[PDB]
């Protein structure tokens, strides 16, 4: 079984070069070309170049001539790509792929170039409305504002509340910090009876919050 | 650089439907083209090699073909797992270049969103900022319009949207829209409103609240 | 006592997994002692040396009791009583006990509408006698193929010529020794350009 192993993510400070790795196993590393490909999130794909591990000959998309350096380490059967002076334009997933015709692909490394300091979120209730339909469905949630980096996880009632949950993909705010909300729809009859707690966990800052979300006093 | 014009960029289809994607090459590329599949988690897999060769272990319902500068990936009868993204790739000339991709999604009946508006918490107001959230829950198709009104004044430039991936069970989308204001701006205004336009609503639906009232 | 040069035309060749044969030219016809010639063989991977003498009338000896895939070093002396002057060192491998390893460092480059350059490497000491580049049109055309058999191990790259344009080939590279061929593996991929 061919296997190309790339780390899942790398945080990169603007201007500080980063060296991405792609470890090959299950085949003759020095007998196949190695390609690198760039994909901006939600965008299309871009070929960067390729290198042959046997003698490290490299062909590069001239677009990346002054951005990426391809090398190999034969003894560890690893191919490396180094990006110089990274900017926000370099944030993207970078894939490696074996063979002239890309017949095996790595899982890709998500590169995030950002100078933002690590920071835990604030959690605020999205309280179910006092106009909720007497016999109908109500909605309620948690706003998870101003954290870095990704990811945060959210559950409801320690995982008992699963159906009707929507945890939205985070947005990058103009401040450079992320924000997301998590909502759930529930019976209006259950408000005031059933407790509802969102469980928020942001490991990079060891923030863990359990926010009870109840209807506001009035 | 050779350009690969991949059409359509997005495509809605049904289970068991047959669909075809096409890339057109700006110059002659021969058979030097692959078709790629990308899962929502980012995994990339080669399906067709050299225009028409089906890679080992790829289901037979995938086939590739060519006509002149036109190259096509055909899925003979869609399965639930095929509603992902597809790219072609030319390597006749360097730098190799990709089509712009095709996002497949599942067609279902039109479903209107249920709409909810949420005021900022008193807790957040003390930090000096106010977020107002509008939730569009479980609608189809994906396209939707959300306009913010503060004392009946349409807002621009101060809201961000987030949309879920198509739901794996009921094939709907949900969307949040977040209005962010300074505490001082939020407290000098009374009426906060989210106005939603969507194919499943025969007219725009508005949810609103008055600051400081229940 | 006695000084005399060694015989040129010295040949050291494998004859089996356990024996190597050494040959040289006929003798100097001036005088003999009784005349004798002696030969010394030593292992490189191990430490074992053997001394042999064979009557001068002959032109070859057959080293024996060797081990497969083991390299040896030999020299020889024309000796009277005796003190001949030593030959230069000859190197040779016993023939292998095993199939040879697949070629490595396989590189496919410079593909045109009809040609492509392929290079490789092979390991020494396996008595590899030839390299074979085999190719065929991708898949369903498994009815005919081309073989380029290179019998000169000094060669490490070849330009394939006369390929059909905009066509996809499977390429394989084998090595052949006394025991057999490279264990087959996965074919390489090669797609020729369209005619310009």
């Amino acid at each position: 079984q061919v296997q190309l192993q790339q780390p899942g993510a790398e945080l990169v400070r603007p201007g500080a070069s980063v060296k991405l790795s792609c470890k090959a196993s299950g085949y003759s590393f020095t007998s196949y070309w190695m390609n690198w490909v760039k994909q901006r999130p939600g965008q299309g794909l871009e070929w960067i170049g390729m290198i042959h591990p046997s003698d490290s000959e490299t062909r590069l998309n001239q677009k990346f001539m002054d951005k990426a350096t391809l090398t190999v380490d034969k003894s560890s059967s690893t191919a490396y790509m180094q990006l110089s002076s990274p900017t926000s334009e370099d944030s993207a997933v970078y894939y490696c792929a074996r063979g002239l015709y890309g017949n095996s692909w790595g899982q890709g490394t998500l590169v995030t170039v950002s100078a933002a300091s690590t920071k835990g979120p604030s959690v605020f209730p999205l309280a179910p409305s006092s106009k909720s339909t007497s016999g109908g469905t109500a909605a309620l949630g948690c706003l998870v504002k101003d954290y870095f980096p990704e990811p945060v996880t959210v559950s409801w009632n320690s995982g008992a509340l699963t159906s009707g949950v929507h945890t939205f993909p985070a947005v990058l705010q103009s401040s450079g910090l992320y924000s997301l909300s998590s909502v759930v729809t529930v019976p209006s009859s259950s408000l005031g009876t059933q407790t509802y707690i969102c469980n928020v966990n942001h490991k990079p800052s060891n923030t863990k919050v359990d926010k009870k979300v109840e209807p506001k006093s009035c | 650089d050779i350009q690969m014009t991949q059409s359509p960029s997005s495509l809605s289809a049904s289970l068991g439907e047959r669909v075809s994607l096409t890339c057109r090459a700006s110059q002659d590329i021969g058979i030097s083209l692959n078709w790629l599949q990308q899962e929502p988690d980012g995994t990339i897999k080669r399906l067709i090699y050299a225009t028409s060769s089906l890679d080992s272990g790829v289901p037979k319902r995938f086939s590739g073909s060519r006509s002149g500068s036109d190259y096509s990936l055909t899925i003979s009868s869609l399965e639930s797992e095929d509603f992902v993204d597809y790219y072609c790739l030319q390597y006749a000339s360097s730098p190799y270049t990709f089509g712009g991709g095709t996002k497949l999604e599942i067609k279902r009946t039109v479903a209107a969103p249920s709409v909810f508006i949420f005021p900022p918490s008193d807790e957040q107001l003390k930090s000096g900022t106010a977020s107002v959230v509008c939730l569009l829950n479980n609608f189809y198709p994906r396209e939707a319009k959300v306009q913010w009104k503060v004392d009946n004044a349409l807002q621009s430039g101060n809201s961000q949207e987030s949309v879920t991936e198509q739901d794996s069970k009921d094939s709907t989308y949900s969307l949040s829209s977040t209005l962010t204001l300074s505490k001082a701006d939020y407290e000098k205004h009374k009426v906060y409103a989210c106005e939603v336009t969507h194919q499943g609503l025969s007219s725009p639906v508005t949810k609103s609240f008055n600051r400081g009232e229940c | 006592m006695i000084g005399l040069p060694p015989p040129r035309g010295l040949n050291l060749l494998p004859k089996s997994q356990t024996t190597l044969n050494l040959t040289w030219q006929p003798i100097f016809p001036s005088s003999e002692d009784d005349f004798y010639v002696e030969v010394e063989r030593r292992s490189v991977q191990k430490s074992d040396q053997q001394n042999i003498k064979v009557p001068g009338n002959l032109t070859s000896v057959l080293l024996n009791n060797l081990h497969p895939r083991e390299q040896y070093v030999v020299r020889a002396r024309v000796n009277t009583k005796a003190q001949g002057e030593w030959s230069e060192d000859l190197t040779a491998w016993t023939l292998s006990d095993i199939l040879p390893p697949q070629p490595e460092n396989i590189k496919i480059s410079n593909i045109t509408h009809s040609s492509a350059v392929i290079s490789w490497t092979i390991l020494d000491g396996y008595s590899i006698s030839s390299i074979t580049i085999r190719y065929k049109v991708q898949g369903k055309n498994e009815d005919q193929h081309v073989d380029v058999k290179i019998k000169n191990a000094t060669i490490t790259q070849y330009q394939l010529k006369g390929l059909e344009p905009e066509t996809a080939y499977q390429v394989d590279i084998f090595a052949e020794n006394n025991i057999g061929s490279s264990n087959p593996a996965f074919s390489h991929e090669l797609v020729t350009l369209p005619e310009s």
